[PDB]
């Protein structure tokens, strides 16, 4: 009982690793969202061209 | 956000509006096809930019012209509400007879224009005061919409009659009627007059063949500069209301004067330097403004100056304070620092600095004295009245109208004498 591994010694590692993972996922989601938005805009432009014709 | 509905009207209104939308299309880089190559324009399919504006006249003439000239494709044909009977230089004809027959559709389209906005700030008008169509229709529209929209402000870029040689002979009647109307339901009667424009074009641009194109372009430049420090980034921003609050100490005292700077010929352009001292020299000279009231024969209740250009700031304020504390006689005393300033960050197309100088002065009392005098001389003989009574109107209004006119100047002169 002199030492209990139930305390978190490497809290810094947990924190930094979670930060990096969160940044990675945020980047992926930002990219896919921008892609979706641009696709929606191009579809709207397509309907614009159909109506003009 | 903070949009603006432009209301044309009358022949002068239509021409000046065509020129104004031309200047705006120039500044915002819009070619006359309608594409780009929200404060004024509305977006439409395919990136098209349709101007948020409405034209009107009891005659389809000037409408046909502006639809035939350049930038005639911009304005949508739903906003060309136009009657075909004509008004004909009779204010009553365009304010009591045909007013009730077209104002319905005009209010319909103006409502469909305002509700289509999100947060409207104010209105802005371009019309004359003598021509029946312009004065009558425009002031009736202003009455209706101001009794409709109470919180937002008005703006009447109104061309008063020239002093010496009129354009119409029954001008003073329509002038006094329109100025008794607009003094009650409008916040800025920014007056413009042609003879001062002629003097400018002969004295500060050397164009010896002054055509209405150039005069309209000049007033267009002034009109654009009025609000430029809003739709652009700014070191110290402004709007249509910061002016309106730094300008009128009392709601009746809301008849301004306008001035634009700098103005140079082609020859002078190479040599004349462009720094804020000479811009100030220009903007504070008598022969440089657009009003038939010598600013050196009155005073300034207040005067604001919208600058444009990436220039210094301390020198602006220093020159303002110098111009004030030097001619403290030519300014009024009981108010401190009667000169307000503002600065944007983008100069117009073709220059690097620009000053729109607007001023709530008390020199225009000469103009209103002249108009009232012409009214007396043409009324005390019942002249030209059998028209303004055959259209459902008794002389009473006129007298009381003129009566109100008197009170107006009766305040101006008064405040030019108080000292404390
Ligand atoms: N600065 C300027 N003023 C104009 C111009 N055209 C007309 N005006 C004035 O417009 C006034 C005529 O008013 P308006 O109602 O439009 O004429 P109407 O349609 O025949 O009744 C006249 O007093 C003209 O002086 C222009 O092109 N430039």
């Amino acid at each position: 009982l002199k030492c209990l591994d139930g305390e978190d010694l490497n809290q810094g590692n947990r924190r930094r690793l979670q930060q990096l993972q969160q940044r990675d996922w945020i980047e992926q989601q930002i990219r896919e969202k921008e892609e979706r938005k641009r696709q929606e805009d191009e579809e709207k432009k397509a309907f614009e061209q159909q109506t003009l014709h | 956000m903070r949009e603006i509905v432009h209301i044309q009207g009358g022949q002068c209104g239509n021409q000046i509006g065509a020129k104004f939308w031309e200047v705006i299309s120039d500044e915002h880089g819009i070619d006359p096809t309608g594409t780009y190559h929200n404060v004024y324009y509305n977006e439409a399919t395919g990136g098209r930019y349709v101007p948020r504006a409405i034209l009107m006249d009891l005659e389809p003439g000037t409408m046909d012209s502006v639809r035939a000239g350049p930038f005639g494709q911009l304005f949508r044909p739903d906003n060309f509400v136009f009657g075909q009977t004509g008004a004909g230089n009779n204010w009553a004809k365009g304010h009591y007879t045909e007013g009730a027959e077209l104002i319905d559709s005009v209010l319909d389209v103006v409502r469909k224009e305002a509700e289509g906005c999100d947060c409207l700030q104010g209105f802005q008008i371009t019309h004359s005061l003598g021509g029946g169509t312009g004065s009558g229709m425009g002031t009736l529209l202003i009455s209706k919409v101001r009794e409709e929209y109470p919180d937002r402000i008005m703006e009447t870029f109104s061309v008063v009659p020239s002093p010496k040689v009129s354009d119409t002979v029954v001008e003073p009647y329509n002038a006094t009627l329109s100025v008794h109307q607009l003094v009650e339901n409008a916040d800025e009667c920014m007056v413009i007059d042609n003879e001062a424009l002629y003097d400018i074009c002969f004295r500060t641009l050397k164009l010896t063949t002054p055509t209405y194109g150039d005069l309209n372009h000049l007033v267009s430049a002034a009109m654009s500069g009025v609000t430029c420090c809003l739709r652009f980034p700014g070191q110290l921003n402004s709007d249509l209301r910061k002016l309106a609050v730094n300008l009128i100490p009392f709601p009746r005292l809301h008849f301004f004067m306008i001035g634009f700077a700098p103005l140079t010929s082609r020859g002078s352009q190479q040599y004349r330097a462009l720094t804020v001292p000479e811009l100030t020299q220009q903007m504070f000279d008598a022969k440089n403004m657009m009003c038939a009231a010598d600013p050196r024969h009155g005073r300034y209740l207040t005067a604001s100056a919208l600058f444009r250009g990436r220039m210094s700031t301390k020198e602006v304020d220093e020159q303002m304070l110098n111009v004030q504390n030097k001619n403290s006689s030519y300014f009024v005393e009981w108010i401190p620092n009667n000169i307000k300033s503002s600065i944007c960050d983008i100069p117009p197309k073709g220059l690097k600095m620009a000053v729109t100088f607007v001023g709530n002065s008390t020199a225009i009392q000469e103009m209103f004295k002249r108009v009232a005098e012409q009214f007396t001389a043409m009324f005390r003989r019942k002249a030209f009245l059998h028209w303004y009574t055959g259209e459902g109107m008794d002389e009473m209004e006129f007298t009381e109208a003129e009566s109100n006119m008197n009170d107006l100047v009766s305040e101006y002169q008064q405040y030019q004498d108080a000292t404390a």
